[PDB]
């Protein structure tokens, strides 16, 4: 949930 | 520090672990270690190996240390050595060279190409700290870090350059590519190395060391000897020229405070000692041999390693004129840009400046100035100012001469050069269009681009704007000039030199853009087409073009000419396209004709070294067409032919390297085509070329006289033979000479005298007359035809008389001694070379045998080869000069046995006395220091006894000196206890008197007065240790060689006598005996301890198994036999342990034997041996399952080629870190136990079937992460042992391992999985396996009903196989079967069931739960033979409940039912390939379609746990689902949270996300497919949904943080273009 917290935060982000 | 040196143990290998373990972990075993063992001269031992590999692993192994710990580092290991010191003479040497190997190895990966730089400082690091001989430790760092160098070098990398550099050409040769990449390795190499290992390790110590060892070893006690000699073997090494040379050696040197010694002492000479003068002597082959072949790449880093050589040529500098000339140009020519050098250009000029220039500037200043112009500005039309500071620090570091050569010579480099406008008549021109003002411009942009060109710093904005604009420059210029109005007329020099240029574009392109040069080739090239078919005027002007393409070599750019050819050939090319006519054949003097007119001639012209790979890539341009086109090439052929021997001879002199004849044979490989054997054409006038080149009798016919008649005379007899005999009628003396050629000689004696005969004619004699005995029996019945001694009268007596010339010209200035030295050492060799080239050639009847007056001439030069270098030539030899020089006496000395008498040899040898080697014997021990003058007639007298070897009769020299003499070589080695440790002087000693003392006597006496002699502060305890082990097995290497020759079973005898170190003693034999060999010696070994087995081995064996006293004897023992069962089972891996030692008691045994009653070693118990049958299985089942379960815990779950390749050659017998070694790129009992388990089965997985059986004990015996092992162990040992057989024998072993059985639950399940592991990656057929499966394929009817076990491996069989079986292949080998969606849908279908009455012992589940299997596995096998209606609907009606269907029994949070679930994945792919079926053939905007006739519809995810799984299911599925498919599905995701993730509330941390992640992370998969989200049927749904979230939400994050939430805040942010509202309440 670190490098994950951009994956998701990405997930999000982008969506 | 025995169970604690375990626990040392127990931290390292458990760093192999996949996270790491830590570091100053080790450290502190050390220092640790260290004090203990110290305190220790008690010999414990045993450690060596742990503590050894241990430090290894240890010392630079990190990604980083604490930059603070590294200190503390360095006084761990320091003390290792004090402890070293303490310890006596051992094992400090090996380590240092192990840490070597890792050291170097550890450039993997290279960080210009973990990481790699940080081993520098703790090396450097290594040398600084505290007190007691840094030194020592320092020095023997150094030596074996060299000669580990040596090693990898000895490995490959000579060996890449030469292949993969020579590789392509000769691989794929069309004929049309090969001569291509021809031109293309001549001026310098293809640069390519072959193993990036050997490639790059092969920089690394040097590329490690670059700055390390330069001032470091500053020590002046240690540094007597790495100076001198262990300067030298290295640059004896050199010649294979590798970038690393020098590198080192020059700037120790310089660096180094007393070249006093060298500068001075060589001086001395010039007016060790000679090591001084070689020392100079490399000056200028090297200078010269960079300057010409070695590169920008090569030479620059070369040669500017060879420039200060001069800083320690200071007195030794004599002319180097080139040396700066080519050089420091170098510096600021091609790399203004890269001072690398430019640093060492004006070192050089401090000190000749200030070391005596007096005279010098007058050479100095006139290159100074007119060169050190730029010294100043390449600055602008470290710090490039800061060389400009100490330019001119220079400049006034004396001042007032600095003045001139800079003005008058660069006076004379063309500033002025006036031609653009055709010299400056008109405009040039204005093409372009503005045409507003229509300007005119393009005046000089020229000046302009060659400013670029030089110039590459800003090129990147520069020199590419250069050749960029040349690209339409030239199509500028010629633009205008095609109507001709004046532009071309202006052109001719203008565009002339235009052409000068571009030979700067693509030369210096290379090393900037292969896109420049590549850019403008094919545009040089459509230039040399057009005007060629056009009329030649631009001819008359590329002709210009090439002319200077002449050059490219003193342009140290040498592929310019590569260019040339290669243009040359594209030339051909064209003119190949347009050759119409001879009248414009050679009215092309472009082509044709004027071609070779110019070529060949103008090659020699110049006597020209820049002919050399012009001429080579030159014809062998032709070499494709050199067969046929056209007339041409009948003048060629001749005037090519005495064009290559005019070419040769005429140059002949002083001719550069080799390379000169690398080019001359290079063409000299044709007559091969040239000679298609026609009737009268070879035969013809061609022929009539041969008829007088031997008789030409001129200079270097050598290389071409044998090279003529075995090709060239061939064609017609056989090499010709017999047309030469009637000509020899006329004369055979028409081949010599010897005009002028003895007396006159011995009168003037002068250099300009030796220029002929002297010269050549020597040699001519020599070789020519060589290649004559071979015809007929040309120098027995076809020379000699007039007269024994008449027709060689004047020709050959003479030549005997004349090498008594030899013998008298050493009986009564650097060229001086050139020809001089190389002059008698070459007539000794060449005049010996006929001379042998008779002796032993069957035309042997005493003809010119007898017609020596030399018979006692030739045996008093031949008996000094110990005056010979001391005064004819010596130091030249070493080249392949000297070292043939023994190849002179045997070829000689045996040539001279048979016919030639005796005495030849005998009265010589009698000319021998014996004072020589007593005297000598006595002198070399008698000195210590002073070893210099005899250790020296060692090294001759054993080459000597070399030649002796290859010539027998060495025994002649001693009969009884058999006897003493070798034993007193053992009175010596014996002898140097007295004083202990010997000098490395005295190391280099030993090799002569061991290596010659045992080429004669015994090695047995050897293992007897071995061990006996050896049973014996500086004084003292250098006497202490080598009295207990060393000095003997210090000297060892030699001694185990003479135990590796000749000896058979004499092993045996000492060996089971003294019963303890011998061992070792075997030991080092072990592989020293293998490497050589990687198959000799690898018997010797195995019988010797066939009985031996039973001899010395037995009375060690049960005095372990017997076994304080004997038992240390034991572990000693026990030690042993690892060794002895491990080494001789290395011997025996050629072929067998199980019949050579299995035929062979109490070694196959052993084994089994020592198992008993000890942990530490039952380590190594396993690895040895594959033994196999009986008491094997059960006895070995026994001391593994008993004496693992009972030396090992069990707790469940609880536990914790050349290059490269050489790094193990010599840790091989030793060393547990081996494969620790790579896994660098609450636990301790426990670390007894799986230090004992990867002891198990990771050595031996991969064999045998109870090594394949014990890991299925354990597991299920005891349960642990050994289990995660068997991954890298099964799948890897399934593809890895690649035996079909063995795949078999676990195939049946496991397969009916799942027979009637005592066997538990996950006792089947490792059963099958890990061997699905294995079996799921090995080869495909699995033969009965597969088919007996079918044949238990009815074991799945069954019935057990019920009891327990029964019911438990009721179960877990029947689905046990094919949990295995559909996937490890479902396919291809079941196809054929003709069951497909036949006959085993029956028991899916059918096999999972209700047991709704089941409430029991997990039959509800484990019963039902795998029964499920059978739709899991075999509807898989179906999912690939799928229809689209079969497997979805085959389902029906349902069991369900099922256990995949009893889901909230348990598992309240949701993480692991994705993970643990074990279901998914069949699923997963399920849905996706059947789905690829129902796909992209099809879409629905709607939900049923795609369910009720899918098993989609089996998915509905409603009202209870009912819900929850199958929209679990739903997870990844919609991955591929989507659009509208899941439509109702969607409906069910807004769903699913609202009672029911309620229900499973938080539902584990990240549970909250998991579900609603993609149930709305979907709604946003679509835009107006939205439009449901919000509007239809949401109509409770996300209300509701909303409420919970946000409720929820809000506080978990005040429950643990922060952007948690945010990820919903997101998801919030997501819903809402209309919606539900509940936001007042918000």
């Amino acid at each position: 949930a670190a490098a994950a917290a951009a994956a998701a935060a990405a997930a999000a982000a982008a969506a | 520090y025995v169970e604690l040196i375990q626990r040392c143990k127990q931290m390292f290998l458990t760093q192999t672990d996949t996270g790491d373990d830590r570091v100053y972990q080790m450290p502190s075993f050390l220092q640790s270690v260290a004090s203990v063992l110290l305190y220790l001269d008690t010999v414990p031992e045993v450690y060596t190996p742990v503590l050894e590999h241990l430090v290894v692993m240890q010392i630079d192994s990190f990604p980083q240390y604490s930059p603070k710990m590294q200190l503390v580092c360095c006084r761990a290991i320091v003390k290792v050595f004090l402890a070293l010191a303490a310890k006596g003479p051992v094992l400090r040497n090996c380590i240092s060279t192990v840490v070597h190997q890792g050291l170097i190895r550890i450039c993997s990966k290279p960080v210009v190409l973990k990481d790699y730089v940080d081993l520098f400082r703790h090396l450097l690091s290594s040398d600084q700290m505290m007190d007691s001989i840094l030194a020592d430790e320092a020095f023997f760092s150094v030596n074996s870090s060299s000669e580990s160098l040596n090693h990898l070098l000895y490995d490959e990398f000579v060996k890449s350059v030469l292949k993969i550099v020579e590789k392509l050409d000769l691989t794929l040769e069309i004929q049309t590519v090969g001569e291509q990449e021809n031109g293309d390795e001549a001026p310098g190499v293809w640069m390519i190395p072959t193993s990036d290992p050997a490639a790059n390790l092969h920089p690394a110590k040097p590329k490690d060391f670059s700055a390390f060892i330069n001032l470091v070893e500053f020590c002046r006690e240690i540094l007597p000897e790495k100076q001198a000699e262990f300067f030298e073997p290295w640059v004896y090494s050199f010649s294979y020229e590798l970038i690393l040379q020098s590198t080192r050696l020059p700037l120790i040197s310089g660096f180094y405070k007393l070249l006093s010694i060298t500068v001075r002492n060589a001086k001395k000479i010039k007016y060790k000692y000679s090591c001084f003068a070689l020392f100079v002597k490399f000056g200028k082959e090297v200078a010269v041999k960079m300057k010409q072949y070695k590169d920008e790449l090569l030479a620059s880093c070369l040669t500017f390693l060879l420039s200060l050589p001069h800083n320690i040529i200071e007195l030794d500098v004599r002319a180097y004129v080139p040396a700066l000339q080519m050089a420091f140009k170098l510096g600021l020519s091609y790399t203004p840009l890269a001072e690398v050098g430019l640093n060492a250009l004006e070192e050089w000029s401090i000190y000749i400046d200030r070391h005596v220039m007096q005279p010098y500037y007058k050479d100095i200043l006139p290159c100074l100035d007119g060169y050190l112009k730029t010294s100043a500005l390449s600055d602008e039309t470290i710090s490039l100012e800061e060389i400009r500071i100490r330019v001119v620090q220079m400049l006034g570091s004396l001042g007032g001469q600095i003045n001139k050569n800079l003005l008058t010579v660069t006076s004379s480099d063309e500033m002025m050069k006036s031609y653009v406008a055709w010299d400056r008549e008109k405009r040039l021109s204005f093409a372009v269009p503005f045409r507003e003002m229509k300007p005119v411009i393009f005046l000089d942009v020229f000046l302009p681009r060659v400013t670029e060109l030089a110039l590459t710093a800003s090129d990147r904005q520069t020199k590419v704007a250069a050749c960029e604009l040349l690209h339409s420059m030239v199509m500028f210029m010629l633009g205008k000039a095609t109507q001709m109005p004046e532009g071309g007329q202006g052109a001719p020099p203008m565009y002339q030199l235009y052409k000068r240029t571009f030979p700067v574009l693509l030369r210096l392109a290379c090393d900037v853009d292969q896109v420049t040069r590549q850019l403008y080739e094919p545009l040089v090239m459509q230039l040399i087409h057009w005007f060629t078919n056009n009329k030649k005027f631009e001819s008359q002007d590329t002709v210009a073009l090439l002319e200077a393409i002449l050059d490219g070599i003193v342009d140290p750019v040498d592929s310019t000419l590569r260019d040339f050819c290669g243009r040359c050939i594209r030339e051909f090319l064209k003119w190949s396209i347009k050759q119409i006519t001879p009248q414009q054949q050679e009215k092309s003097p472009v082509n044709t004709k004027s071609l070779f007119k110019r070529l060949y001639s103008l090659a020699l012209h110049p006597n020209a070294f820049k002919r050399l790979g012009a001429s080579l890539a030159f014809n062998n341009i032709y070499r494709e067409f050199r067969e046929e086109e056209s007339l041409v090439e009948q003048f060629v052929f001749e005037a090519l032919v005495i064009y290559m021997e005019s070419l040769a001879l005429a140059h002949a002199d002083e001719k550069s390297l080799g390379t000169i004849q690398q080019c001359c044979d290079a063409i000299d490989h044709l007559c091969r085509i040239i000679e298609k054997k026609h009737v009268s054409l070879n035969k013809a006038k061609k022929r009539r070329l041969p008829r007088g080149f031997p008789p030409s009798a001129s200079l270097c016919l050598l290389d071409l006289v044998k090279w003529l008649l075995a090709h060239c005379g061939r064609p017609q007899k056989e090499e010709g033979v017999s047309f030469l005999i009637n000509t020899f009628e006329g004369g055979g003396c028409g081949q010599p000479s010897g005009i002028l050629a003895q007396p006159t000689l011995l009168y003037l004696r002068g250099p300009f005298s030796l220029q002929a005969t002297l010269c050549w004619l020597d040699l001519l004699l020599a070789a020519l007359e060589c290649y004559n005995t071979f015809i007929g029996e040309r120098t027995v019945g076809a020379l000699q035809v007039l007269g024994t001694e008449a027709q060689s009268s004047l020709l050959k007596a003479v030549a005997f008389f004349l090498e008594s010339i030899a013998m008298h010209d050493i009986i009564a200035s650097p060229q001086e001694g050139e020809r001089y030295n190389y002059s008698k050492c070459t007539v000794v060799v060449r005049i010996m070379e006929f001379t042998t080239t008779l002796l032993n050639t069957s035309p042997e009847g005493w003809k010119l045998l007898k017609k020596d007056l030399c018979n006692t001439h030739l045996m008093r030069v031949l008996v000094q080869t110990l005056c010979e270098p001391a005064s004819i030539g010596f130091n030249i030899g070493d080249v392949q000069v000297m070292a043939h020089l023994p190849d002179v006496c045997v070829n000689l000395m045996k040539a001279l046995k048979m016919s030639p008498y005796k005495d030849i040899l005998e009265t010589h040898l009698r000319e021998k006395i014996t004072a020589q080697s007593i005297e000598e014997l006595c002198a070399v021990n008698l000195y210590g220091p002073d070893a210099q003058v005899d250790r020296s007639r060692l090294a001759a007298v054993v080459s000597a006894c070399k030649q002796l070897h290859r010539a027998g009769l060495l025994h002649n020299i001693l009969p009884s000196q058999s006897t003493d003499l070798h034993h007193s070589v053992g009175t010596e080695l014996l002898s140097l206890v007295y004083k202990g440790i010997a000098p490395g002087d005295e190391r280099q000693c030993l090799p002569s008197l061991d290596l010659s003392c045992k080429q004669l006597a015994s090695g047995l006496l050897e293992l007897a007065f071995a061990f006996g002699g050896l049973c014996e502060g500086s004084v003292i305890h250098f006497s202490h240790g080598e009295y207990f082990y060393s000095l003997f097995s210090e000297t060892i290497n030699t001694e185990l060689l003479k135990n590796l020759d000749l000896a058979v079973l004499e092993l045996m005898q000492s060996s089971v006598d003294n019963t303890k170190m011998v061992s070792a003693v075997l030991n080092g034999m072990l592989d020293q005996s293998f490497r050589e060999r990687a198959d000799s010696w690898w018997a010797k070994d195995s019988p010797l301890e066939t009985k031996m087995a039973v001899l010395a081995l037995l009375a060690k064996i049960l005095q372990i198994d017997s076994s304080v006293f004997t038992t240390y004897i034991s572990l000693l023992a026990d030690t042993k036999l690892d060794l002895h069962l491990k080494g001789q089972a290395v011997t025996l891996l050629p072929f067998f342990t199980s019949l050579t030692g299995g035929s062979l008691e109490e070694l196959r045994r052993v084994l089994e034997q020592l198992i008993v009653a000890h942990f530490p070693m039952q380590s190594r118990e396993f690895p040895p041996g594959t033994p196999r049958f009986n008491n094997y299985v059960d006895c070995m089942k026994k001391f593994l399952d008993a004496l693992e379960l009972s030396q090992s815990p069990m707790l469940l779950e609880l536990m914790t080629l050349e290059s490269v390749y050489e790094m193990f050659r010599k840790d091989d017998p030793r060393l547990s870190f081996t494969r620790q070694s790579f896994v660098d790129r609450t636990k301790l009992n426990e670390s007894t136990f799986d230090t004992q388990i990867t002891k198990k089965m990771g050595y031996y997985k991969i064999l045998d079937v109870m090594y394949s059986r014990l890991p299925k004990d354990d597991v299920h015996a005891k349960e642990s992460k050994i289990n995660q092992v068997f991954h890298g162990s099964c799948i890897t040992e399934g593809n890895e042992l690649t035996k079909t057989l063995i795949k078999l024998c676990y195939d049946a072993f496991t397969e009916n391992m799942a027979g009637e059985n005592q066997l538990l639950e996950r006792r089947r399940l490792y059963h099958c999985a890990a061997y699905n592991c294995a079996i799921s990656v090995i080869c495909c057929v699995f033969n009965e396996l597969k088919f007996y499966q079918g044949f238990l394929f009815s074991e799945k009817p069954e019935k057990n009903l019920l009891i327990f076990e029964n019911l438990i491996d009721l179960k877990r069989r029947y689905n046990f196989p094919v949990e295995v079986e559909v996937p490890m292949e479902r396919k291809k080998k079941y196809i054929e079967i003709r069951k497909e969606a036949r006959e085993a849908a029956n028991g899916d279908s059918d096999g999972p069931s209700y047991m709704s009455s089941l409430s029991y012992l997990a039959d509800s589940t484990l019963s039902e739960e795998m029964s499920q299997f059978d739709f899991s596995t075999g509807v898989q096998s179906y999912s690939y033979s799928s229809q689209d209606p079969r497997p979805a609907t085959g389902r029906f009606r349902r069991r369900e409940q099922r256990d995949p269907t009893v889901h909230d029994d348990v598992l309240e949070l949701e993480m692991d039912e994705l993970n643990r679930h074990e279901c998914m994945a069949p699923l997963t792919a399920l849905v996706k390939h059947m789905h690829r079926s129902l796909g992209p053939p099809q879409g629905e905007e709607d939900s049923v379609p795609r369910d009720l006739p899918s098993w989609m519809k089996f998915l509905h995810g409603k009202l209870g746990n009912p819900i929850v799984p199958l929209n679990i299911r739903l997870f990844l599925a919609k991955l591929v689902i989507n659009t509208e498919e899941v439509f109702r599905p969607y409906a069910k995701h807004w769903l699913s949270p609202l009672l029911q993730l309620a229900a499973s509330e938080n539902n584990g941390g990240e549970g909250i996300h998991y579900m609603v992640v993609e149930i709305v992370a979907t709604i946003l998969s679509w835009t107006g497919l939205a439009t449901p989200t919000g509007v239809p049927k949401d109509e409770v749904l996300a209300n509701r949904l909303l409420n919970f979230l946000m409720k929820h939400v809000f506080h978990p994050k005040r429950a643990v943080f922060r952007h948690n939430l945010e990820i919903i805040k997101t998801l919030v942010e997501c819903w809402k273009d209309c919606l539900s509202i509940p936001y007042r309440l918000i």
